[PDB]
């Protein structure tokens, strides 16, 4: 009945030193029923990355929303959105929709390519920013993400140390969740480079 | 009343010809010449733009070539205002169709939806048609590199070699002279400046009175890429070609 | 030249010559006059018998507009009934939200400004009519003259129609001889004599008089026909100056 | 009524030729001499205050006017037409871009959307073109200093330098003999100053001279303090004491 | 030629119906003239009843627009009437919308650009009418905005309309070249009149009774017209010296 | 949320708190809810997070444009009418509780707005779930004539009391003054809580402690 | 001439060609007459046949129970207007349980073809109406041009020859008024009027249209062997 | 409706839908065919509200035959399956949402791969293997999980469908009527006759 | 909330409380609710804060307008405005409001609008939750024609019972004074009031 609850994931997104990651589960269900272990979460328009949970339908109609955005974004301006700038897009396309809003969590992750800053942003399903230094957690496993970030998190993490805090508290927190779990996906970002893991955990 | 000052902007001639259109047929004839040729491993782009002055800055300015999306381009002819209109519409239609299907849209269908607008001008509305004609420069997996015109009728045809604007008599017949099925793009590319070499009605041709592009499979492995070319390229291209 | 084949096109001289051509139109028209008397307004009108087959009394031409105003005019008579139910719902959309009877110099500018719109546009045709109308408010009494300009002023006394100057020359007469004012009952007998006397103009057919008024002691501020004894005491007193 | 005028008023003619358009173009030529030179740290723009009357407060016409804290347009032509566009180039920066973005519009995409609304003039119903051309002048992070003109018609051109009305023609060849990409922003003022005396008969002076920059950010024109982004506009008008000072180095 | 019937450009970039409209301006042969004091901006217009038959105390080219605007209008009474219930409605929802007081200039702007569209617009024509806004702004003080049929407006220091507004425009322009100042320095609205009024006397070569002339002062917080009465102790006071 | 307006001799102050929440969690112990609407004019909210900030932007926008088309400095009465009327319109709909606080020509301003459309005057108040806390030392120490430091004590000490005593407020205090004739000035995290909290443990991960099953580069270029 | 395109358009003069040229068709229309007493109200009306083949257009419409019209003109332009007066006469009826005073479908008429007649990309009804009816004032008769003049009277005619038909009621209005309570000889009237408009053609059984209202006498309209007894 | 499954294997899509048509109290039909063919290569088979369902199939139909025919081409399943989720996700925020799900089967005559598609009545996508819908794939999926190889045979597929049809045969309440099953591959669609 | 207008020789003056309550909790203690229409014509406001603040200023603007086209307007013409607001869209509104002005033909008026949007002239109104409590000794006290310190008093005393029972009212006594010599205000703080 609740929209935000029939499908089930979470997403998870951490800032360290001059690298962001993101995070989600690849599961997608029917309530109690698993449906696919293979619907990713996260997704890209050039180096900003969106990670969205909620009801499935609106996950897809966003992201199809915001490919379609930037895309014509980047032909008028000649050159690719920056994570600052696609955080308001999301935001305004978010609110326009006030009274029928999408039932979705928005978390916005990338780096600024002209300062080099790391950036991360979360939304509430009509477009609040939240505009947190740390992480931004969002799904139906949020609770247990924000407790496993408030202890697991220390700022100014490398890169590969960041896999591994932001891994274990996806994981952990994903497994004290009916709704998530199946799979799980870390992407690291730098500046430059981009690299995508696929992480192995109890397929129950 | 309002009949009076009304010139009836969609109606037959006697011989059966739309004024508007054949009007701004003519207008299209004296702007700058804008060349597509299609070649087997790519497509080529060149336009001259029109006479320009030295404080004109160059490396930001476009009035000729336009990307449409990643797979699709047009050269233009005619009033630029005009062009941008149908652009950004085509530009959306593009999306549109990629949101829909999750698939690029193919070249003749961006063509025909963009067609199809400058049609009902004519037919339609008590409105001016656009003074545009198009070159489109496409591929898509069906039919792979496509060259399209369009102009103010909202008529459209497929081309293996093709001019709009100025000199079109005379630069398709030196194109139909030169032009071979099994030609390359660096063929090509060297034809298109030949071809506007001879037609241009400027004393010489230089980098800074042209607009250049290419759609190349050039990209590495299994991909498409489009380059529009900037000024320094332009400026190597022709040394390159033995014309500067 | 062109200019006068479409309405609201400015001339050379700075001229509506549409507009211009409504005024004669306007001076056409039989003869309609106002006085502004004491404590009221009195209206009449020249009516034209055409044939003895018209009854008498029957096509009437002064309007009323909500209860306390009068109305007639000269030119076109179906555009001056056109204005005259613009300003019926004029007069009723006032009253609906302001509960007072439309004041005459607000109700003045109403007919103003619609008459003025129809000189802005080349999509109608400027009215063609002139005309008087007034009637008594909480600041007294009010007579107004309307052209198809949209140009609109207060009067002492007004005419319009084919034998205005006539008429005019006789109400100038009036204003000059009582400074002091003119009474209601006055007022309505030098009506009949004015309106009598501007028939010379049209002295080819006979006509029949029409007289109006709204006055404070006479009508309690409500508009009313002249009827009856009052009106044939009108008709004599006329008919006595004429000889 | 209805505006039955549906119908273009801008229509080709058998040369391919659009009168309406040609001739607005013909209104700019008649209007007031405006300039714009484009700097290595700085864009500057300038026209004549051609006061109708000296009873008249010129300082109560904004020839120059700001567009977006980092966005200035100068124009020649009709006056009052150049008004109610920079109303809309001002409401459009905010509709079609900030509400969305959270940021003002690149110049070069405000321009766009001027170029649109002139377009339109040319080709809608019961409508004549506008009869302005428009220098804009401006400052974004990823393009950097820019100066755009844009004609009756709808189109636009980036410029170095140039300059449009009563004696362009002039102005131009005058900056094409004086500009170079080494230019630092007072150097493109004091060139400005001597460009724009030539096209200019009666007074020259501040009260006579309208100018504006684009350039550096000016934190004291803000308002406000205590956010480290925000530095202020780069759009700053000159005073007339300050067009003066550089008159006596002229 | 259906270039000169409506608002669309002449082969010379010209508006013709824009410019027939400034001439219809001058067709009531009315003059008038705006002047500033210190704390006051007075407004004076020529006065002239042709007809005997006409009530005296409604005809009138001044209109009191808010409690703080005034303006005079120069043109024919139609399009001026119209032009003052647009400016009276676009005062009354400025303030109701915005929750201050409508500036004069301001309000001329506003009207300017609603002229700007008849100029741009077919359908519409220009209304043949210069207006004159008048106030002490509550920002600016003492304000003269003028607009007129091409949709131009700009403040003045001091202002004359009308056919004969060249010979009041430099009469005015001399006095202000001798005071060097910007306004009339003078502390009470009365005097500011008076000076109105003799400037006008001197500048027309013409004598005026209290029937003859039209007065509108704006205060601060108020615009009102003077009576007849107010007049004529004005013309007393300027004929005692 | 705490929230508070304190009118002084020659301007006004604004303050809040800084702990943003999503229901009993805490999402952003910094927020900084002290918003502009024009340079010299202030806002802050409670209520519906998103209606707050988007009503504050879109009335920001028009009073901007508004500010130029006038050539005048933006009005709090402008902001508050446009607010109210906006707010009206859509009948508390739109969660939007504000505190308006502003210096302008006229002078300095204070003002609460309610997402039904009410509007109220004061020279102190109180806004979100520590508003109570917060009143209760505004009537304990609020007198006429304050000076810019001690209606800035005032404003900081009247959060303070929300921070403690309710849970929905926590964490720092943002102010902002407005005083006339000058730039407004705000002041980020104008009280912080000395002293920093340290773990017993650090939790970094040795390198390699999480499984794996796939790498790849992802092309973010064109 | 050059102010003769369209009905938004006076002339120097201050004439309007359009609706000048709509009472033209007017003219040439068949003839019909109307005429009244104090009980009684007659149409008398000359229909027109295309050839012998051809029945004879209908003349004579009925708007209510105590209301009717006859036409001359554009008989479509009739239909339309006829059609209005019995929605007018109906919403009378309906919201106000009143007949709809004669006088006042006059006033509604008039108010019709006016704003035909001021506004751009209309055009002036085409036909004259003549209409007869009995209310709480008695007997009535009106005649409606498209100019939008309407005309209370005792007796008329309008259509081609119909200035005949005009002079014989001028003369006989002194008797035919006091034709009270007497139906055939108020018809008789009419039928001798309309017979003064006569050329080459005489009234025949198939040619004659006749309607009569009155006090005790509902709007009713006789054609073919009911109008026998008139010839 | 009531049950219908997909199984993509090796070299086809096969789709198993059931027979009976219950309106509350009887089964009106035993022979219902509850799917469409979209394009030669395309096969969508649905179940949900009455009505609903074959509006929506039959308007999807004519909109496909529609484009084949603009375009002489048919689309990809994945293109379709894509237009499809679009009309269901513009559906669930209409007046009156189509409560309809689907299954689509196609042959990708391009990549030559067999796909399948499942997609919900709020516009909910999934490429899968194998799919069902309702509680279809509370019986079936553990025998799917156990059995299930991508590199089955068409004659595999089928006995895989057997057996979870038997299964449904077995702890199903109602009565569905047995199962009309459809292949879909390179050479199109065809209808298995005997099962 | 506690209000009410009373006519007297002299004119009218209308009077108030100063409270606004959030169910038990005081949201404003020093609220104005006297508020002004157009310079001799104001309104005392009940019901919805945000109907009548929303209602008053489209009333303002009305009469603003009304003033500018046809000169100073009539109580009579206020009250016909906010009845037309508060009857047109009495679905949609929760307002109680009485309207009093001061003309010189006319002389003191007062108009009471109830929740449904119907009109009574009354010689004096009483209003909002606290008026329930002294019906009987308005009723009692009111007099015609009482001068400007009874009519003062009798306000004074009458709103000081309703605060008393009333826990929606409170704070201090707001007065507005309406006659030919101008507009004045009172104010009348608990410490007075509460020993009467
Ligand atoms: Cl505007
Ligand atoms: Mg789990
Ligand atoms: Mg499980
Ligand atoms: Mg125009
Ligand atoms: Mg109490």
């Amino acid at each position: 009945s609740d929209p935000s609850s029939i499908n089930g994931g979470i997403v998870v997104a951490m800032t360290g030193k001059d690298c962001v990651a993101i995070a989600c589960d690849l599961r997608l269900g029917s309530q109690s029923l698993g449906v696919s272990n293979k619907f990713e979460k996260i997704f890209h328009y050039g180096h900003v990355f969106l990670g969205i949970t909620g009801l499935a339908t609106d996950v897809t109609t966003l992201n199809e929303m915001f490919r379609y955005k930037t895309n014509l974004y980047k032909l008028k301006e000649e050159r690719a959105i920056e994570p600052e700038t696609f955080t308001q897009l999301v935001s305004s396309s978010l609110y326009e929709r006030r009274f029928g809003p999408y039932f979705v969590g928005p978390v916005v992750a990338g780096i600024n390519s002209k300062s080099g800053k790391p950036f991360i942003a979360g939304f509430d399903l009509i477009g609040c920013i939240d505009e947190a230094k740390d992480f931004i957690v969002s799904g139906t496993a949020s609770d247990q993400l924000f407790g496993m970030c408030e202890s697991l998190y220390e700022p100014n993490l490398e890169p590969e140390d960041l896999f591994e805090t932001i891994s274990q508290a996806l994981l952990n927190a994903a497994d004290r969740d009916a709704l998530s779990g199946w799979g799980a996906v870390v992407y690291i970002i730098k500046k430059d480079e981009v690299v995508k893991r696929y992480l192995k955990m109890r397929q129950d | 009343g309002s009949r009076r000052y009304d010139s009836r902007t969609t109606i037959f001639s006697p011989e059966g010809r739309l004024y508007q259109v054949e009007y701004a047929l003519e207008s299209i004839s004296h702007a700058g010449t804008a060349i597509g040729i299609m070649a087997s491993d790519g497509i080529v782009l060149a336009a001259e733009r029109k006479v320009t002055s030295t404080l004109l800055e160059q490396d930001t300015s476009t009035e000729k070539l336009y990307k449409l999306n990643d797979k699709i381009a047009v050269a233009v002819a005619g009033l630029t205002a005009d062009a941008e209109i149908l652009i950004n519409t085509a530009r959306i239609h593009a999306q549109n169709y990629l949101k829909t299907y999750n698939e690029d849209i193919p070249v003749e269908i961006l063509v025909r939806r963009l067609s199809d607008i400058k049609q009902g001008y004519t037919q339609h509305g008590g409105l001016r048609p656009f003074g545009v004609s198009f070159i489109y420069a496409g591929y898509d997996d069906r039919y792979g590199y496509q060259l399209y015109t369009s102009n103010p009728s909202g008529n459209y045809t497929g081309w293996k070699a093709i001019s709009v604007g100025a000199n079109t008599s005379a630069a398709q017949t030196l194109l139909q002279m030169d032009y071979k099925d099994d030609m390359k793009v660096d063929d090509a590319i060297e034809l298109a400046l030949k071809t506007l070499s001879k037609t241009t009605d400027s004393s010489a041709l230089t980098y800074d009175r042209l607009e250049f592009a290419t759609i190349r499979k050039g990209a590495n492995d299994g991909e498409v890429y489009q380059k529009i070319f900037k000024p320094q390229e332009i400026k190597d291209i022709l040394v390159k070609t033995g014309i500067t | 030249t062109g200019y006068d084949l479409s309405n609201s096109v400015f001339s050379p001289d700075g001229r509506n010559f549409q507009v211009e051509y409504a005024v004669k139109a306007v001076e056409n028209g039989t003869t309609s006059i106002g006085i502004k008397c004491n404590d009221g307004v009195v209206f009449a009108v020249e009516k034209l018998i055409t044939s003895k087959l018209l009854v008498p009394q029957k096509n009437v031409k002064i309007q009323v507009v909500d209860r306390h105003i009068g109305c007639v005019y000269s030119g076109l008579i179906p555009d001056g009934r056109h204005l005259v139910n613009r300003g019926r719902e004029e007069a009723a959309s006032f009253k609906k939200l302001y509960k007072t009877p439309i004041p005459i110099p607000a109700f003045a500018d109403r007919l103003g400004q619609y008459v003025q719109a129809h000189t802005l546009y080349n999509s109608v045709r400027p009215f063609g009519v002139s005309t008087i109308f007034g009637g008594v408010d909480k600041n007294g009494a009010h007579l107004y003259m309307l052209e198809p300009s949209g140009s609109y002023w207060g009067y002492k006394g007004a005419a319009t129609g084919k034998g205005r100057q006539s008429a005019k020359a006789e109400l100038e007469k009036l204003v000059d001889h009582h400074p002091e004012g003119l009474s209601a009952r006055e007022a309505v007998k030098q009506a009949a004599k004015i309106i009598y006397l501007a028939h010379e103009d049209n002295k080819e057919k006979d006509f029949e008089l029409e007289i109006s008024w709204c006055s404070l002691s006479e009508t309690n501020g409500l508009h009313k026909f002249v009827k009856g004894d009052l009106l044939q005491e009108a008709i004599d007193f006329a008919q006595k100056e004429i000889n | 009524m209805t505006d039955r005028y549906s119908f273009s008023l801008t229509t080709f003619s058998p040369s391919g030729k659009l009168g309406q358009i040609d001739y607005a173009l013909t209104a700019v030529k008649q209007g007031v001499t405006s300039l714009g030179i484009k700097a290595t740290n700085g864009v500057v723009i300038a026209t004549e205050k051609k006061s109708s009357s000296p009873l008249a407060m010129s300082e109560t016409l904004s020839k120059v006017s700001l567009l977006t804290p980092d966005i200035g347009a100068v124009y020649s032509g009709m006056g009052p037409d150049y008004r109610v566009l920079v109303d809309k180039s001002r409401k459009v920066a905010h509709t079609s871009y900030k509400r969305i973005y959270g940021e003002y519009p690149p110049t070069k995409l405000l321009v766009s959307e001027v170029a649109k609304i002139m377009q339109e003039a040319t080709q809608s119903g019961g409508v004549r073109p506008f009869g302005v051309s428009l220098l804009i002048a401006g400052h974004d992070e990823f393009n950097g200093f820019s100066l755009y003109q844009v004609d009756p018609s709808g189109s636009y051109f980036p410029w170095k330098a140039t300059a449009i009305g009563k004696g362009s023609v002039a102005a131009k060849t005058f900056l094409e003999k004086r500009w170079n990409d080494e230019l630092e922003l007072e150097d493109a003022i004091h060139i400005a100053l001597l460009t724009l005396k030539e096209s200019v008969e009666g007074e020259f002076n501040g009260d006579t001279i309208e100018l504006a920059i684009i350039g550096d950010e000016n934190p004291d024109l803000l308002g406000y303090t205590g956010i480290p982004t925000d530095k202020g506009p780069r759009f700053r008008k000159l005073t007339s004491q300050e067009i003066n000072d550089r008159l006596e180095a002229l | 030629g259906y270039d000169r019937h409506i608002t669309i450009f002449s082969p010379e970039g010209r508006l013709y119906q824009v410019e027939y409209a400034f001439k219809a301006t001058n067709q009531t042969n009315i003059n008038s003239l705006a002047v500033r004091g210190k704390d006051c901006t007075v407004v004076i217009s020529q006065k002239k009843v042709p007809d005997k038959l006409l009530d005296p105390t409604t005809v009138s080219y001044i209109f009191c627009i808010s409690r703080t605007i005034g303006m005079v209008v120069n043109g024919p009474i139609p399009d001026a009437r119209n032009a003052a219930l647009r400016a009276k409605a676009e005062a009354a929802e400025f303030r109701y919308k915005y929750g201050y007081d409508m500036p004069c200039d301001v309000l001329a702007k506003r009207m300017a650009n609603l002229s700007q569209i008849y100029t741009q617009r077919a359908y519409m024509r220009p209304l043949g009418v210069i207006l004159t806004f008048v106030s002490v702004d509550e920002e600016l003080g003492p304000s003269i905005y003028k607009t007129d049929p091409a949709g131009y407006y700009v403040g003045y220091k001091a202002t004359a309309t009308g056919p004969k507004q060249q010979e009041i425009t430099t009469n005015l322009e001399n006095h202000f070249k001798k005071s060097k100042i910007d306004h009339i320095n003078e502390e009470s609205w009365e005097k500011v009149v008076e000076f109105a009024i003799t400037h006008m006397i001197d500048a027309l070569g013409t004598e005026f009774s209290k029937n003859d002339l039209e007065v509108g002062v704006a205060t601060k917080d108020k615009f009102f017209t003077l009576s007849a009465e107010n007049i004529e102790e004005r013309l007393v006071a300027i004929a005692e010296q | 949320t705490t929230i508070v307006g304190v009118k002084f001799n020659n301007g006004v102050v604004i303050a809040a708190d800084t702990r943003s929440t999503q229901g009993p969690i805490v999402a952003d112990k910094n927020c900084a809810k002290l918003h502009r609407i024009s340079p010299k004019i202030w806002c802050a909210g409670a209520g519906t997070a998103a209606d707050t900030e988007a009503v504050t932007q879109l009335i920001g926008s028009n009073i901007e444009l508004h500010s130029l088309y006038t050539s005048r400095e933006p009005r709090v009465v402008s902001a508050l009418q446009m607010l109210k009327q906006h707010l009206f319109k859509y009948q508390g709909h739109i969660g939007a509780y504000l505190i308006v606080a502003g210096v302008d020509p006229t002078g300095s301003h204070l003002f609460s707005i309610h997402a039904h459309g009410s509007t109220d005057v004061g020279y102190y108040l109180s806004l979100g779930s520590g508003s109570l806390a917060a009143m209760a030392v505004l009537e304990s120490h609020w007198k006429q004539d304050l000076t810019k430091e001690e209606a800035i004590k005032l404003a900081s000490d009247a959060i303070q009391a929300g921070i403690w005593n309710d849970l929905g407020s926590a964490s720092n205090v943002d102010v902002c003054v407005m005083e006339i004739g000058k730039d407004a000035e705000y002041l980020r995290n104008y009280l912080t809580p000395n002293v920093r909290e340290e773990k017993q443990k650090s939790y970094k991960f040795p390198r390699g402690t999480t499984a794996v099953l796939k790498e790849s580069i992802v092309n973010i270029c064109d | 001439n050059n102010y003769d395109g369209d009905t938004v358009t006076f002339s120097p003069t201050g004439r309007l060609f359009q609706v000048e040229y709509a009472l033209e068709a007017i003219k040439q229309g068949s003839v019909t007459v109307g005429l009244r007493s104090n009980t009684h109200a007659v149409l008398v009306a000359l229909k027109r046949n295309a050839d012998e083949l051809s029945s004879y257009q209908k003349k004579i419409i009925k708007c209510d129970e105590h209301m009717g019209l006859s036409l001359a003109g554009l008989a479509p332009d009739a239909r339309v207007l006829s059609n209005y007066l019995r929605q007018q006469c109906n919403y009378s009826s309906l919201v106000f349980n009143r007949k709809l005073a004669v006088e006042r479908a006059g006033h509604l008429l008039c108010d019709k073809a006016q704003k035909n007649t001021q506004s751009y990309g209309g055009r002036p009804y085409g036909v004259g109406l003549l209409i007869i009816g009995y209310d709480k004032s008695g007997a009535h008769l009106l005649e409606f041009q498209p100019s939008g003049n309407v005309t209370e009277l005792y007796g008329t005619a309008i259509g081609a020859r119909s200035q005949g038909a005009k002079t014989y009621l001028e003369r006989t209005l002194d008797t035919f008024i006091k034709i009270d309570g007497n139906p055939d000889e108020l018809i008789k009237a009419g039928v001798e009027a309309i017979s003064q408009s006569l050329r080459d053609e005489s009234l025949t059984v198939d040619n004659l249209s006749i309607a009569i209202v009155g006090k005790d006498t509902p709007f009713t309209i006789y054609d073919g062997e009911a109008v026998a007894k008139y010839i | 409706m009531d049950i219908i499954l997909g199984i993509r294997v090796q070299d086809s899509v096969i789709l198993a839908s059931s027979k009976a048509v219950t309106r509350g109290i009887s089964v009106l039909k035993d022979s219902d065919d509850k799917t469409r063919q979209l394009s030669p290569h395309t096969l969508m088979s649905f179940a949900g509200e009455a009505g609903d369902t074959v509006q929506f199939a039959e308007y999807i139909q004519a909109n496909i035959q529609l484009y084949s025919i603009r375009e002489d081409y048919e689309l990809s399943p994945q293109a379709v399956s894509s237009f499809v989720r679009q009309e269901l996700a513009k559906s669930i925020r209409s007046r009156r949402p189509y409560q309809v799900n689907v299954l689509i089967g196609g042959y990708d005559k391009k990549k030559n791969k067999p796909e399948l598609y499942q997609i919900d009545y709020l516009g909910t996508k999934v490429e899968l293997p194998y799919g069902a819908h309702g509680y279809s794939g509370f019986y079936t999926f553990s025998l799917l999980d156990h059995h299930y190889r991508p590199d089955m045979t068409t004659e595999e597929g089928l006995d895989l469908l057997k057996l979870c049809v038997q299964e449904l045969e077995k702890r199903m309440p109602m009565d569905f009527k047995g199962v009309i099953v459809k292949i879909v591959d390179k050479d199109g669609i065809r209808q298995v006759d005997d099962f | 909330t506690s209000i009410m207008a009373v006519t007297f020789k002299d004119g009218v003056i209308l009077g108030a409380d100063s409270r606004t309550t959030t169910g038990a909790y005081i949201a404003n203690r020093v609220t104005d609710k006297l508020t002004r229409v157009h310079d001799k014509i104001w309104c005392c406001r009940s019901g919805s804060a945000a109907d009548t603040q929303a209602i008053a200023d489209i009333v303002q603007y009305h009469l603003e307008l009304y003033t500018s086209q046809y000169g100073t307007p009539s109580t009579e013409t206020a009250a016909s405005v906010f009845k037309e607001l508060c009857y047109e869209n009495k679905d949609n509104l929760t307002a109680g409001i009485i309207v009093a002005g001061y003309d010189d033909k006319n002389k003191g008026e007062v108009y009471t609008i109830p929740l449904g949007g119907s009109v009574h002239k009354l010689p004096y109104a009483i209003a909002g939750s606290g008026s329930t409590f002294i019906y009987g000794y308005c009723d009692k006290n009111f007099r015609e024609n009482m001068s400007k310190e009874e009519t003062v008093d009798f306000i004074k005393h009458s709103l000081s019972q309703a605060i008393k029972w009333d826990g929606s009212s409170g704070g201090v006594i707001r007065m507005v004074v309406l006659t030919a010599a101008g507009v004045e205000r009172l104010i009348f703080y608990p410490d007075e009031y509460e020993q009467l």
